[PDB]
């Protein structure tokens, strides 16, 4: 069994493997997410339609459970692995606790999985950062972000991947109670934030929403175009 | 079954019957129960045929490898020790009574008894098997110190002949082996060559 | 030993997996595999590299493998690595059939294999599988499908794609001449020959250098067929006639 | 012994079960539910040794739900039945076998209604109707007498009531109330309990 | 006793360039019948069938495991398995569990995919092949099937005569067995066609 | 089950009946109980049919691997040693009673291996349910250094006694003669018992059977 | 020709020409001992002769030897590193004993050489360990093929010889033996021993004293491996 | 313990240099030739010893795998012996399961699988050998080659080892599909003679033939007659 220490400290106390994993996340596609009063929205900048690729099989937004869904930014193959592990954990928690997981709980589980991979033998850190959104049994919307280092936090609005810094600066200036006043206004804010990074806009973005006590819904291309036109 | 071994000044004499049974049926009536462990070391096998053959082969492999490593002939005590270690360790699974007799330069002719359970003890003469229970009195009465090779052969033949006569699990022919520094001389007594003792007439 | 370790599964200072990138480089030096999706069915067209005059053709196909009663795949890259993955695919498909008594959906089979590939790139200290695959199949959930997987473990569904030598040229041509939703098996075959003709530079499509397999549904049962030599020759002849008339 | 019954119609499956949980001689619970919702169109009815039923049923429920979450579509009733049979058969010869008798009812968009019978030996069978427990010895003949393939769901409930009434008259165990559910193309519908 | 827990009966017979395999339909737990359409004869190929009798759970497990192995073999070899090879594969599968075996006694029937030569065989529950040129029986009514087959079988029978002989043997054997019966299904495998028939049998 | 072996002047003659019973009913009327271990070694099997088949097949495979590596003919002692060592390891749960016989560089050798792993090298042996009946003929008529024809007659008679005096033995008699430069495998060496001729005709005329449903599936 | 890449002179992996430099270095480690051994095969005898160097009188000459008995009928002469040779001799003794226990007859010399060669080949393929820096020559009498002489080497290559040598003067001995073998091959027992001794004396350019060489022989009449005494060696030396 | 990391990795250009270097060892090996006749297969190779001392009959190069499969190599002998042992085991395992001789193609696939494992496993170098496998199954001859990388091909005629490129050119001009076994043996011997660099005797070459009767290694007396003709 290969048992070398891939991740180790370096002078000044830096885990270069973790840093390099974060660089992989930055090279990934841009993803955005906002926490509305009664809605949570996730937007992803589509790399390219490619005119021949089945969009059904390249989705960057997945549903961990009925009440939880997440979007990632980084290595696609790594994200698929973390998604499957999270889904299995959600069912296990349902089995042994007889209740749906909370967004914090599943975020903590994913965060621990990533941390363990940065301090284990014979493996490299995961190369993805994930935004997890959902609704708890209490009905409070939640939005969490996890880094490859295993750290996680609760956000009201954040962006990851390429152009994260610019989008986050845009969100900070234009996030307010008035902006998230209505469900439609919340969706427009996500689209406007994405448009700050994606050039073509409209066509090259995938948007999904999750309302209280409702399953994940993916906005159709026509619906996105209508919202984009309204923003313009 | 009846296995006997006697020690004289210079070597040992081994003897056994030639009957193997599967109940009341004699599967083999000329079986050889004296197994050469080494050049001048023999073992007399009693009990389970499969168990004794398996253990005898295992010790033969161990003793031969041991002798090659140390460029000297093996000790009869060492042969007995290997038998004891196997029989004691697997006493639950094994049903085998072994008599180990042979000659080595250091101690001369020796006889060791390894009954069921893995015990080991050196004796002037040893008997074992199903039929050995019928000649305990005879050997205790007729054994004398300082016998010769010829007398020991006659002593062993007489003892086995009596046991084979009175035991239903013993019979066939008597197989004898005399081991000394010169070598191993094997003998078979059959038919009229077996000692005979007249029956009564009421 | 630390000194002799190659450190295959680690991140580069730019957040890149060099061993994966180099493996994909090896893919570009392999034969050209073509896959096209049509309403009638799906087809796989590959360029044959073992074209020596003394080779004997006795097998089912050089690069087309039957993974299941209703699925097939083509490979590009290390032949020996491809053989390992084809066996794993057949095992995965049969394990699903044993468990559920229903043929495995195509997307699930591709995901299962791609999980094996991803594991090799993340941990173990071993080199990644230097092979890229194309899959064609039919299932009751999505009908005819076409998938492509890379050494990195990524995968995706396509209506038409190409891997191997001159893949970029083939992709740009398929982008130009593919009619999304209006394609038939006959038209897909003609497009495949046209793309293979141009992508196989320094060649004339002698019909010994191309293997074509088609997947279709007939009377409720999937039928996977490898076109015979006569059929391929006829397709090439028709393409030659069309090109000549286009002048 | 607990009682299960299922009747399959042209476009529906009607399943019923008793609602008694008895420890030794005292009914500890009078509103027990023996039906497990595998998916939006599959129900699993489990009766057998205490602990084995819940542990096996809940384990299968989690796996079926996981398959739905992973692939985006739910398992078909036939696939779920064979999946359940595989797990039961695999554990049969192990050190922790499950002593559970199952009834799997579900509706498929293409194949239609399906009722599956599975004993604790993991022998799967597909039948128009089936029953489990000691009541099966007493209600099965009634179903054989009055059941037709084209039975409407209204006549199915009447036939179900006939079987339950026979249990009241002739069975020795006290089974006052029963849980009734029906599966059709619209999902799982909870009908009113048949009580006495 | 374990074999008679579920009951069942299977028989295969040989004709001139044709084979017949028959099985009863009853599925029951001891004295109670549960279903009268239980499958015991499974197709392993175009002209290759395996009939399993014994514990119902083991009948389904063995058939599924056998198909798992046969499917992998055909894909690897790129050819249809021969009847003899299938018998060896079944024997290997059954003997893999010699201690704690599967409680079933398969019987195989089919034509060789190349020369279309008839083939029938049987196996013990631990995988002891037995190839015969007349017929094979397996189930709870083995003694009755032997009596009928021994007296009725004739050599070089056309498919029509073969069907009558195997059907008569099956009907009159199960009719004298309690936990087996409730219908009979017969497959006649010829060079170019498969004829599946369900017989009119007592249902008591 | 009657399997017997005799060592004659030039080689070995092995014999066996052809009958397997499942309970008290004849399952197979023609079973090959004389197995092939190597070109010069054969082994008759008795006891559990599956165990004997698996045991002989496994040892034959191992010996074939051994023969290929060494380049020489296999030895009977090697086959005997392999068989007993495996059987002993299984503590008699593999019910294989075997009569091993072959001719090798050291001349003919005949063994008898028992399920528990005990072997016996003898000039003539018998195993199976009819073993005692066969041994009666061997003890009565065996002579050392017999001619081939005389040895064949003796083993055939020995197997015949078990067939006619044991309910577990019957049907044909198989023989196998192994010499230094010959190997005759006489599968149906003799046929003492034959089924009686049928006196009446019971042919089922077409249409005598009622059919509920029919389905024809033509094959390409 | 002598190109290198990565770690091919440090571990047993192929060089740009596919040469396995580490295996080649192991071959060259045989000469570090400074001794030479010669083996010859006759009509009904096999003889192995090796140098016997005793640096000091404090050493117990009875223990300084390079001829080992593997079985009662097989003997070997080891050349190269002493510790590696002893370990290989121990492995050969185990393999011969195990063969006898499993198959019921003494291991043939060729088969024993094959097994040791197979063990050695593993060390070349696996990079964890290094090859043994020693060479083994085995002699014995085959029940059908007569006298046999076989030689193993660190690379795992083995072959049977009419006569061979190992050590510092292997090439010179091979040339000497090749010249002798090209002539008649009657090679009585006395001639075989004389041929082995004269070859070693010629290549080493020394007139051996009775206590300066070791001789081991196997003969058809007496197949048991035997090591000649100093008196017996002197008689042969005097005759030649 | 042993190293658990692969010694064969991908170069920046996308090549497995260790496999390429392994093939270099094969090319430096002794010549080997195989020809598929109409009714058989012939494997021939050059067995030249460095001196008269070497016993020609001691170790063979054309080794049988089963009653109907043969094997010849070009490269390192020790690695050939390892693969010869594994091939024999795989043939026996197949026979035990299926009670039928392993088809030539199936044996080639399994052996090629073993070679693949050694080029991907941890702490091991690839085999420095290329195999030529001949068989007769279903009334048809078969001839396969197995490279160190684990890839195999089906050949009508091919050559390996030193001067294999020239040998293949010679085979193409001389090979005919409709050939009897006797004619094929002559061509195989002539192909070896094209680069032998010496005088050829039955003790300097090894020949094996596979046909309906099975696979057998021609005795030196037979090789003498073929050389004379
Ligand atoms: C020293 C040897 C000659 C062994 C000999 C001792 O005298 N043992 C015996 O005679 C004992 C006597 C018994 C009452 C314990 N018998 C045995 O060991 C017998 C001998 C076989 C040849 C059948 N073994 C035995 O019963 O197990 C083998 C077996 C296995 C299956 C069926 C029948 C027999
Ligand atoms: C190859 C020979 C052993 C054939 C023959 C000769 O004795 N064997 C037999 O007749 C024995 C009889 C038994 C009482 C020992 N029967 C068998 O071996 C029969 C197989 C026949 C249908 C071919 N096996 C059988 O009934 O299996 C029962 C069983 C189940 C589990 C373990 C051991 C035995």
């Amino acid at each position: 069994s290969y048992d070398r220490a891939i991740t180790v400290f370096s002078p000044d106390g830096h885990l270069f493997q973790v840093e390099y994993a974060q660089e992989a996340v930055k090279k990934g596609s841009t993803a955005v997410g906002v926490r509305g009063r009664d809605i949570v929205v996730l937007g992803v900048e589509k790399k390219s339609v490619a005119k021949l690729q089945d969009e059904r099989t390249v989705r960057k937004i997945c549903a961990l459970d009925d009440n939880v869904c997440m979007a990632f930014a980084g290595l696609t193959a790594d994200a698929r692995i973390v998604i499957n592990r999270a889904r299995v954990e959600c069912q296990s928690h349902r089995l042994t606790v007889e209740d749906p997981v909370t967004v914090e709980y599943i975020t903590r589980y994913i965060a621990s999985l990533k941390q363990r991979y940065t301090q284990s033998n014979g493996r490299r850190p995961f190369g993805i950062s994930a935004l997890i959104v959902g609704f708890d049994f209490d009905g409070t919307p939640r939005l969490y972000q996890t880094d490859p280092s295993g750290t996680y936090h609760a956000w009201k609005a954040n962006a990851i991947g390429r152009g994260a810094k610019s989008v986050r600066e845009f969100l900070e200036k234009n996030y307010t109670d008035e902006a998230i006043e209505t469900d439609d206004l919340t969706i427009k804010l996500v689209i406007k934030a994405l448009l700050e990074v994606v050039q073509s806009g409209g066509k090259n973005i995938e948007l999904a929403v999750m309302r209280r006590d409702q399953s994940l819904k993916i906005l159709n291309p026509e619906e996105i175009e209508k919202y984009v036109a309204e923003i313009e | 079954t009846t296995i006997m071994a006697v020690q004289f000044d210079g070597g040992v004499v081994l003897g056994a019957d030639s009957r193997t049974t599967t109940g009341s049926y004699i599967a083999n009536r000329v079986t050889d129960k004296l197994t050469p462990i080494h050049d001048r070391i023999f073992c007399c096998r009693s009990g389970s045929a499969a168990d004794t053959q398996a253990v005898a082969d295992a010790v033969t492999y161990q003793l031969g490898f041991h002798s090659i490593e140390l460029n000297e002939p093996p000790l009869v005590h060492t042969a007995a020790s290997l038998f004891k270690e196997m029989c004691y360790r697997y006493r639950e699974d094994l049903m085998a009574g072994i008599i180990i007799a042979g000659w080595d330069p250091q101690e001369g002719g020796q006889v060791y008894s390894v009954p069921m359970g893995g015990m080991m003890v050196r004796q002037s003469f040893a008997i074992g098997g199903s039929g050995s229970s019928y000649i305990y009195g005879y050997v205790d009465a007729t054994y004398r110190e300082g016998m010769t090779k010829e007398e020991c052969l006659q002593f062993t033949a007489n003892a086995l002949a009596l046991a084979m006569e009175r035991d239903g699990s013993s019979g066939g022919v008597i197989r004898l082996a005399a081991i000394a520094e010169s070598g191993v001389e094997r003998q078979v007594l059959l038919g009229d060559q077996i000692p005979k003792f007249a029956v009564a007439t009421l | 030993s630390r000194r002799y370790d190659s450190r295959t599964t680690i991140f580069s200072p730019e957040g890149r997996l060099y061993q994966v990138e180099y493996a994909m480089e090896a893919i570009g030096h392999a034969g050209t595999c073509l896959g096209i999706l049509a309403n009638d069915g799906v087809l796989l067209a590959a360029e044959r590299r073992n074209i020596h005059k003394l080779l004997d053709e006795v097998f089912f196909s050089e690069k087309i493998y039957k993974l299941n009663e209703d699925m097939a795949c083509s490979v590009a890259g290390i032949t020996s690595d491809a053989n390992v993955l084809t066996n794993e695919l057949r095992l995965i498909a049969q394990r699903y059939l044993l468990q559920y008594q229903e043929p495995i959906p195509c997307e699930q089979l591709v995901t299962a294999l791609c999980d094996i590939k991803q594991a090799y790139t993340q941990f173990g200290g071993k080199r990644p599988f230097g092979v890229s695959l194309l899959y064609i199949g039919w299932d009751k959930h999505y009908g005819f499908q076409l998938y492509q997987s890379d050494p990195s473990g990524n995968y995706g569904g396509w209506k038409a794609t190409c891997i191997g030598n001159n893949s970029a040229a083939a992709v740009s041509m398929l982008k130009q001449d593919y009619k999304e939703g209006e394609m038939t098996l006959k038209s897909a075959l003609a497009l495949a020959i046209k793309v293979l003709n141009k992508t196989m530079d320094v060649s004339k499509l002698s019909a010994e250098k191309v293997e074509i397999a088609t997947l279709t549904r007939e009377n409720g049962k999937t039928v996977i067929r490898v076109l015979k030599q006569k059929e391929v020759e006829q397709l090439i002849k028709k393409h030659e006639e069309e090109e000549a008339k286009a002048e | 012994m607990e009682y299960l019954i299922g009747i399959q119609g042209p476009d529906y499956v009607l399943v019923a079960s008793d609602r008694v949980a008895a420890s030794n001689i005292v009914q500890m619970k009078d509103d027990h539910d023996k039906m497990f919702k595998m998916s939006e169109k599959i129900l699993l009815l489990c009766v057998g040794e205490a602990g084995d039923t819940v542990q096996f049923a809940e384990y299968i429920q989690k796996n079926v739900q996981l398959y739905k979450m992973r692939n985006g579509y739910e398992l078909s009733p036939t696939a779920a039945a064979n999946f359940t049979r595989r797990n039961l058969a695999d554990c049969l010869r192990s050190r922790t076998p499950y002593h559970v008798n199952l009834l799997l009812a579900g509706y498929d968009e293409h194949e239609g209604p399906a009722l599956y019978y599975m004993d604790y030996l993991a022998a799967l069978a597909k039948a128009p109707f089936a029953a489990h427990g000691y009541g099966a010895f007493l209600t099965l003949s009634i179903l054989d007498r009055y059941y037709t393939p084209t039975i409407s769901r209204e006549r199915a409930v009447e036939l179900l009531r006939k079987c339950l009434e026979e249990l009241q008259k002739r069975f020795i165990l006290n089974l006052p109330t029963f849980s009734v559910r029906i599966i059709d193309k619209n999902g799982i519908h909870d009908l009113d309990n048949i009580s006495f | 006793s374990i074999m008679s827990y579920n009951g069942g009966a299977v028989m295969a017979m040989k004709g001139k360039n044709c084979v017949a395999i028959a099985a009863d339909r009853r599925f029951g737990i001891q004295a109670q019948m549960v279903t009268t359409d239980f499958q015991k004869i499974f197709p392993m190929g175009d002209r290759l069938y395996i009939g399993l009798a014994g514990l119902a759970t083991d009948v389904q497990t063995v058939a599924q495991r056998l198909k798992f192995r046969l499917n992998l073999y055909e894909l690897k070899e790129g050819r249809q398995i021969k009847p003899y090879t299938l018998m060896s594969m079944v024997a290997n599968l059954l003997y893999e569990k010699r201690f704690g075996p599967y409680y079933t006694e398969p019987v195989i029937a089919g034509l060789d995919p190349k020369t279309f030569k008839p083939f029938i065989c049987s196996l013990d529950l631990i995988g002891c092949p037995m190839v015969t040129d007349d017929f094979v029986v397996s189930g709870t009514c083995a003694e009755q099937m032997y009596g009928m087959c021994e007296s009725l079988w004739e050599p070089n029978m056309d498919p029509d005569h073969l069907f009558e002989t195997i059907s008569q043997a099956m009907l009159n054997a199960v009719d004298r067995d309690a936990v087996s019966g409730m219908g009979v299904i017969v497959h006649i495998i010829e060079k170019d066609k498969i004829t599946t028939r369900t017989l009119k049998a007592r249902m008591d | 089950t009657t399997i017997a072996g005799v060592v004659y002047k030039d080689g070995i003659v092995l014999g066996a009946d052809t009958r397997a019973t499942e309970g008290m009913v004849v399952a197979d009327k023609n079973c090959s109980k004389i197995h092939f271990i190597s070109p010069n070694i054969y082994c008759c099997g008795a006891g559990t049919a599956a165990d004997t088949d698996m045991t002989t097949q496994l040892i034959s495979s191992n010996l074939e691997l051994h023969s290929l590596s060494t380049g020489r003919l296999p030895r009977v002692v090697t086959a005997n040693r392999m068989l007993k060592q495996m059987l002993f390891r299984y503590q008699g749960y593999i019910g294989a009673a075997l009569v091993l016989g072959g001719v090798d560089v050291t001349g003919p050798h005949l063994y008898s291996i028992y399920p528990h792993g005990s072997t016996d090298k003898l000039p003539y042996v018998t195993m199976g349910s009819g073993s005692l009946a066969a041994m009666a003929v061997f003890e009565d008529k065996f002579r050392p250094d017999m001619e081939e024809e005389e040895a064949k007659n003796l083993v055939s008679e020995a197997i015949a006694a078990g067939i006619f005096n044991d309910l577990g033995s019957g049907s044909n008699i198989d023989l196998c003669v192994i010499s230094k430069n010959k190997l005759d495998f006489l599968r149906p060496y003799t046929v003492p018992n034959k089924k009686g001729t049928r006196l009446g005709r019971y042919r089922c005329e077409k249409g005598t059977t009622a059919v509920l449903t029919e389905k024809i599936t033509p094959l390409e | 020709r002598g190109s290198s890449a990565g770690f091919d002179r440090h571990i047993t992996i192929f060089s740009p020409e596919g040469r396995l430099y580490q295996v080649e270095y192991a071959f060259k480690a045989i000469n570090q001992g400074g001794l030479t051994s010669v083996a010859v095969r006759g009509k009904d005898c096999a003889v192995i002769v090796t140098q016997k160097k005793v640096p000091d009188k404090l050493l117990d000459s009875s223990t300084v030897t390079h001829l080992f008995k593997i079985t009662e009928n097989i003997g070997c002469v080891m050349t190269g590193m002493t510790a590696d040779s002893r370990s290989q001799v121990q492995r050969a003794r185990y393999e011969a004993a195990n063969w006898k226990y499993k198959y019921g007859y003494e291991i043939p010399v060729d088969m024993l050489c094959k097994r040791i060669a197979d063990i050695s080949q593993v060390y070349t393929q696996n990079a964890e360990m290094r090859p043994l820096g020693c060479c083994m020559i085995l002699i014995g009498i085959d029940e059908e093929q007569g006298p046999q002489v076989y030689k193993c080497d660190p690379a795992g290559y083995y072959c049977g010889f009419k006569a061979t040598a190992a050590g510092v003067k292997q090439t010179e001995s091979t040339s000497f033996l090749e010249k002798k073998v090209k002539k008649k091959f009657d090679w009585t027992f006395e001639q075989t021993v004389e041929t082995a001794i004269t070859c070693l004396s010629t290549v080493l350019s020394i007139d051996f004293k009775p206590s300066e060489i070791e001789v081991g022989v196997v003969t058809v009449e007496n197949p048991k491996f035997r090591i000649l005494t100093e008196a017996e060696i002197d008689a042969h030396l005097v005759a030649l | 313990r042993g190293y658990s990391f692969s010694l064969t990795t991908f170069s920046p250009s996308g090549k497995l240099v260790q496999i390429e270097y392994a093939l270099a060892a094969v090319a430096g090996g002794a010549p080997s030739v195989g020809i598929k006749a109409a009714n058989g297969v012939v494997l021939a190779t050059e067995k030249k010893q460095k001196s008269i001392l070497y016993d020609e009959r001691s170790v063979h190069k054309v080794e049988p795998i089963t009653k109907h499969i043969g094997l010849v190599y070009s490269g390192m002998g020790p690695d050939y012996r390892v693969l010869v042992h594994r091939a024999r085991k795989l043939a026996q395992q197949y026979y035990l399961v299926y009670q039928e001789p392993i088809p030539t193609a199936q044996l080639v696939q399994r052996v090629a699988s073993v070679m693949q494992e050694y080029t991907q496993s941890g702490g091991v170098r690839p085999f420095g050998v290329s195999l030529l496998i001949c068989g007769w199954n279903e009334g048809r001859p078969y001839l396969f080659q197995s490279d160190p990388s684990g890839a195999y091909f089906a050949w009508k005629a091919t050559a390996m080892g030193k001067n294999y490129v020239n040998g293949k050119t010679f085979l193409e001009k001389r090979y005919n599909e409709d050939l009897e076994l006797e004619d094929a043996i002559h061509t195989a011997i002539l192909t070896l003679k094209e680069s032998f660099e010496g005088q050829m005797t039955e003790d300097n070459i090894e020949v094996g033939i596979c046909n309906e009767a099975g696979f057998r290694r021609l005795t030196p007396t037979e090789v003498k007659d073929y050389l004379a003709a």
